[PDB]
């Protein structure tokens, strides 16, 4: 809980992933492997 | 000294009386310069 970082994508294509809420699960794999294909070319869909 | 090094520069010169081409040229697509039209070193990225 440091630091919190705006991303300005002013239009951008989403995919989203419907979980259970009785089921606790640590968001950051979700979104570290969208970090993992991010390079100049190109970025994969938003995992909200 | 004078007459190696003179004739160095001879052989500087003349070993670069060449004509520039201009090779080809794409825009950069990629997010670096975002739509500059860069040397298009096609073959050669170690160029690049």
């Amino acid at each position: 809980g440091r630091t919190r970082v705006l991303v300005e994508l002013g239009h951008y294509v989403y995919t989203l992933h419907y979980y259970d809420p009785q089921i606790s699960l640590d968001e950051a794999p979700i979104l570290e492997e969208w970090l993992s294909k991010i390079n100049p070319a190109g970025i994969p869909p938003v995992p909200f | 000294l004078r007459s190696n090094v003179l004739l160095m520069l001879l052989q500087f010169t003349l070993s670069n009386l060449k004509i520039n081409k201009s090779s080809t040229f794409t825009s950069d697509v990629t997010t670096i310069t975002s739509g500059r039209m860069i040397r298009a070193f096609e073959g050669r990225p170690e160029l690049l």
